[PDB]
C-alpha cells in the first residue's frame, strides 16, 4: 500500500524509515539496518 | 547483445513484486538471501 519493503514486505508498519542509501524500510527492517550497523 | 538492463521488477522465487527498481536492489540483498 504505502511502499514495498525489501526485507519482509509488510506495508502495515506504523512508520517508514529511509536508509542512508535512499531505500524505504519499515519500523522493523529499518531498525535492523540501524541497530546492526552493517548492511 | 544480451539484455544488460533488467526489465523485471518482480522476483520469481520470492514472488514479491516491486514498483521501484531502486528498492528492488535491497530486496535482492536480503529477501533472496544476503547475496552481493
Ligand atoms: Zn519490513
Ligand atoms: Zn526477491
Amino acid at each position: 500500500e504505502a511502499r514495498e519493503c525489501v526485507n519482509c514486505g509488510a506495508t502495515a508498519t506504523p512508520l517508514w524509515r529511509r536508509d542512508r542509501t535512499g531505500h524505504y524500510l519499515c519500523n522493523a527492517c529499518g531498525l535492523y539496518h540501524k541497530m546492526n550497523g552493517q548492511n | 547483445g544480451s539484455l544488460l538492463k533488467p526489465a523485471r521488477f518482480m522476483c520469481l522465487p520470492c514472488g514479491i513484486a516491486f514498483s521501484s527498481p531502486s528498492t528492488l536492489e535491497a530486496h535482492q540483498a536480503y529477501y533472496c538471501s544476503h547475496r552481493i
